[PDB]
Order: C-alpha cells, then sequence, then structure tokens
RNA sequence: GCCCGGAUCCGGGCACCA
RNA sequence: CCGCAGCCUGGCGUUGUCCCUCGGGCGUUUAUGCGUAGAGUAGGUGGGAGGGGUCGAACCUGUCCUUUCGGGGGCAGGGGACCCGAAAGUGAAACACCACCCAUGGACGCUCGAGGGACUAACCUCUCGAAAGAGAGGAACAACGUCAGGUGGGCGGUUCGGC
RNA sequence: ACCUCGGACUAGGGGCAAAAGACCAAUCUAGCCCGGUGAUAGCUAGUUCCCCCCGAAAUGCGUCCUAGCGCAGCCUCCCUAA
RNA sequence: GAGGUAGAGUACCAUCCCCUGGUUUGGGGGUGGGAAGUUAGGGGACACGUGCCUCUAAGGCUAAAUAUGUCCCGAGACCGAU
RNA sequence: CCCGAACGGAAACAUCUUAGUAGGGGGAGGAAAAGAAAUCAAUUGAGAUCCCCUGAGUAGGGGCGACCGAAAGGGGGACAGC
C-alpha cells in the first residue's frame, strides 16, 4: 500500500529529516492550536480511526516540552517534600496535548493523536477528532458507540490510549 | 613490640606443628555490588535529609593488631584475636 | 584508603553510612 | 546537624556550512647514536670470520650540513684497484654484513579528538506592517530543557546530654 | 516634610513601616474563618451502690535515667503434688 | 501446493524524579539514544547462552454479578422534650 | 483522572510512617471504572473483567528500628463477545 511508503520516508534517520526542518521555521510561527486541512501522516491517522468523510477533523497542538512547572513551598516541610528539579507531570505530553485541543473544539471527540516533531522548545502532536453530531457520523453503524453520553469527553477521564499507558494499564 | 617472622604451631589441616609465616593483617576494597551498598545506594535516590548515621565522637587511640599466620605446607591460615598495642613491628 | 610533592615521614587538593 | 532555592561552571539536545593548525593512534615510509682502560664512538641480543672486490677497493685534494668542533655519517672526479681477525683491552666487541629494541624528525591513506578563523539560513533583538510579509543588527554563541560539580542561614526542618 | 475628606492599589512567611518588632477591623516575634482534629500530654483536676476475706512497697541493677519504665523482692486467687 | 498481510520516536537502553512489597528483578513521567517487523516480536524473580513451554504490544467498544442514599415503603431488646 | 501536606508515632529526630490521606483543579452516570492475554505455571496444564470468604501478616520492603505489605492457587456470585 502506499501507506507502508509513507512511513519508510518518515521512518527514522533521513533526508526527510531536511524536509521536515523546513516545516518546523513555519509551524513556529502558527496558533498554539491550528485545524489543518490534511493529516501529515495517514498511515497513522487511518490506523487510529480516522477517514474521509465530513465530521473528521485534525489538529496540530504544540506544548512546551521540560519537567513540571512546580513552585518552591513556602511553608514548613520535611527536607524530603522540598525538592523542585526533576518532577515531570505523571501525564504525559502526549495526554497533555490532546486536552488541550478539548478545549478548544468543545463539540467534538478525541479518537487519537501521534506527535510530528520536536524542537529544543515544543513538542508538536496532531490529534483526531470527530464530530459525534453530525448525521454523516449519527448514521454510522462503526461509531453508533459514540452517541452514548458517557462515551463523550473521556480524554478528561483517562480512558484514550495516552491515559491508558498513563495509567499503567 | 617485636614479634618473629616465623613461628612454629599448631597446622589444623596437617594435624600437627609446622611452620607459619608471619603477617599483619590488612582489609581490602570496598566492592561496590554487596547487598548493603546496593542498599545505601537506592536510599540515596531522591530528597530527603542526609540517611544514615555517620560517627563523629571518637575515644580510642589504638587498634587491635591481629596475626595471620598461614602454613608453609599447605597454605592453610589461622586468624589469631587481636589486642590493642600501638605497631606490632613484625621484623624477625 | 588515593593522588602528588617534599625527606618510612611531611605538605597540598579530593576519596571515606558500623 | 542537615536539606532546598538562587547564582557560577561543564556534558548532552535544539545546532548548520566552509576552512586551517595541533595532539593521539592504525598499515606503511624512511635516514640520524662517545662513564673509563683502546688500533677507536663496545648502547644491547644473535646467525655470522667472512663480507664486500670491472659482481669497480683502500687512498690525496674541496665544496659543503653537524656535534660534549669528540668524531662519525653522504658528494663525483684524481686512484683502475684494498681494510677489519681467527690476533691485542672491556661487570658486556668487532665500523665482518644482516635483523629487532631504546631513542630524533618528516611524509602517505584512515580514525579520533583539541584549538583558532570565517559565513548565514536556525535562534535572538529592534523597526514597518491590521495580518500575510519585508528591512536592520547579532549569531551557531546567547537563551531554554536536562544531567553533573562548586557556592549557598537567602529560605525550611530540627538538635541544643546527665549528676 | 501642614491638616483633612471621597475614590483607588498593595494580603499572611505576605503587605506597609521618617524603624517602636510598630500597624494590617478591641487579635500581631507571624491576622482571622473553616477543615486535618476528639492533634499529643512520663503533667494537673474529677472518676457515681452495700456487706464480707486476705493484705503490701517507698528497696537492688539497667535506662538522654532520677515527676517515667523493664527485670527481681514483697500482696492476692486457683490447680497440682504427697 | 505456491505466494501475500499483520498497528513507530513505538518496543528497548542509559540517566534523573515520583510511586511500589518489587528487592543487582516492578510501574509512570522528564532528558538523550533508538529497533526488528513472520526467515518477526514478548515472557518464564541478577545477566547472558542452549533447549523446552507459553503468548502477539504499540487502534477503539462491551450486559450481569457492586458502590451510594436527596427520595419512597416497611421494621426495631433505639430516644422520649437538659 | 491529575496536583498534593502537617499534626501525631518512632518514648528526642532528619530516611520512614502518617498517606497518595486531608485538601485543591478537571470530567461523568444511574451506576461508574475494568474487560476479551505480547496472562499465569511447570512437564505441559488453565483460559476476558469485576466483587465476597481465604491464601495471609506468608513471599517481601525497613535508621532490618517503629513499622509497611502482594500475587498465583482453592471455594462462591455472575457467568456472553465482537
Amino acid at each position: 500500500s502506499m501507506y507502508h511508503y509513507i512511513e519508510q520516508t518518515w521512518q527514522n534517520k533521513d533526508w526527510r529529516r531536511s524536509i521536515l526542518r523546513k516545516r518546523l521555521i513555519e509551524w513556529r510561527r502558527q496558533p498554539a492550536i491550528t485545524r489543518i486541512d490534511r493529516p501529515t501522516r495517514l498511515n497513522r491517522a487511518r490506523a487510529l480511526g480516522y477517514k474521509a468523510k465530513q465530521g473528521f477533523v485534525m489538529v496540530r497542538v504544540r506544548v512546551r516540552r521540560g519537567g513540571l512547572n512546580k513552585p518552591r513551598p513556602n511553608s514548613g516541610r520535611r527536607p524530603k517534600r522540598m525538592g523542585v528539579y526533576g518532577y515531570g507531570p505523571s501525564k504525559g505530553y502526549r495526554w497533555i496535548a490532546e486536552e488541550r485541543a478539548a478545549r478548544k473544539f468543545p463539540n467534538l471527540e478525541v479518537l487519537g493523536s501521534y506527535y510530528v516533531a520536536e524542537d529544543g522548545m515544543y513538542k508538536y502532536y496532531e490529534v483526531i477528532m470527530v464530530d459525534y453530531s453530525h448525521p454523516v457520523i449519527r448514521s454510522d453503524p462503526e461509531l453508533k458507540w459514540l452517541q452514548d453520553s458517557v462515551n463523550r469527553k473521556r480524554v478528561f477521564r483517562g480512558l484514550t490510549s495516552a491515559g491508558q499507558k498513563s495509567r499503567g494499564l | 613490640m617485636k614479634v618473629p617472622k616465623v613461628i612454629k604451631t599448631y597446622c589444623p589441616k596437617c594435624k600437627t606443628h609446622t611452620e607459619h609465616s608471619v603477617s599483619l593483617y590488612k582489609g581490602g576494597k570496598r566492592r561496590s555490588l554487596a547487598e548493603g551498598q546496593r542498599r545505601y545506594e537506592r536510599k540515596n535516590v531522591g530528597y530527603g535529609s542526609k540517611r544514615k548515621p555517620e560517627q563523629k565522637r571518637f575515644a580510642k587511640t589504638t587498634k587491635k593488631q591481629t596475626l595471620v599466620l598461614k602454613c608453609q605446607k599447605c597454605s592453610y591460615t589461622i586468624v589469631k584475636e587481636g589486642m590493642r598495642l600501638k605497631k606490632l613491628e613484625l621484623v624477625e
């Protein structure tokens, strides 16, 4: 399939990593949460459940890498509980990126994510989101589970793929 | 105190009195990967105070001098109880 | 326990949870 | 008694293009050597008294480099051909030839570093622009993330024996 | 560097101080409310009916121990044993 | 009988931090490196090798068995105006 | 689902415990969450998840101090799979 060859050009250590560097220069200027027209990696999107119907949207999110933005305590602590450096959010940056996308698009449900790039200050992810109220999605037989109100806003309760991994499941 | 280099005592392997060569005891290297050194390093990761007690007050000035005797026929070694002295002058 | 310098000892900087 | 922030410094990442130099190594390339007794430069282990000789030698005369100028190492011609000992000294002899070592310097192809210089397109700063985008200056440093060492009553927890 | 009024800003290990540890709603060498929380107290006070039988110790050693405890000594109750 | 397919910054490694009974062995996160891909991968209490045994990560969904009590019915060696 | 103490106990106290508790922020439902083995155990066996009685204060962690602490297996309740 052509999807097998998409993953080969974007694989590991390649001349393609000269093309991808040029994109990053543009991506650093666009807003931190943007809707994009088409997935950058169709192999990753189609495996996670993206289709070419209307109601599927693609969002790119950039976050800031590093550890937790943790302040030094100001009241009295034992020496164990006074340390700052080395802490990272037990939630992954992949799960943090999905959460910020679900804030800006409150009518869509997160289906998956994968990252696309990385530089010295940010990490970039792309999130697959679907509109559960469009009549095209409402009639789909493979997403009939998405008509249950318990299956909405799952990203906030750790029920996505990135959340299951981080819960030790 | 002076002690000879060679002493004739009982070799329990040979079951008789044989010649022995005399030396003073000296310890080895601490050998990281000892179980109590693996545990100490596992305890020093993270945040906290000084983890373990460390001696500060010292009273003794000498140390117990131990003699090591090696049986010159079979290399069997007997280690003797120590005794508080200044420095055992082992020269013959 | 070290390195190093100086006449086994001395000095300097680092090693060292009964 | 201890911790933790802040600060200083180094590694890794973001971080790229051209050089030059130096120091390591790998397979090669080569030519250079005086504790004393003595024909005299024994630095050492061996084959080796034969090795060179129209299968062209010992010798005078100079250009030249060098050294504890001691003295040896290389130049063609004049010479158409000669010297070391198996012999004399040395705790260890043959400039009798050939090998390796200690040890000097340079060069080939490869690797690793370490330093210095330049550049602009990342990154940063400013200006214009509603935005899109354009211009100027700096620049692979700064800045940020992460790890490591130092400093650190700035702040936090505590201990401050007994009779 | 005068006195005073209305509006506004600064919030608790924080503010504001022509500096007294002053002031921050009669509260300040760290405000108040609610929660942790019925915090801990070898220390102090109280601890509610009758009769009957037996009946002490204020000593030794160890203890960051001498206003406390552990091990022995001394009281009481039961079984055995012969 | 012959051929084709099987989920990537993912598994894993070093280091730092927090959890954990997880201890030279478990889980998650930050930083750096980073596969194989069916002639493949994972696991079988330190690490590796050889047999044997067992499974298929990195894409979702899924009744019943249970947790609660604002509320409605019933019950009770509950209280009885401090 | 993330962030996250101290009082107290250790007869002092800092690793530890208290406790991932109290608390803070975000998101649901009449239930939530989990859920169809890259699982267990051992001479080649069992067979998704959850809850109760056990295994068991066992293996194991710890100034190896105070203290902390499983899973497999056995008996049951429901017992689907795409």
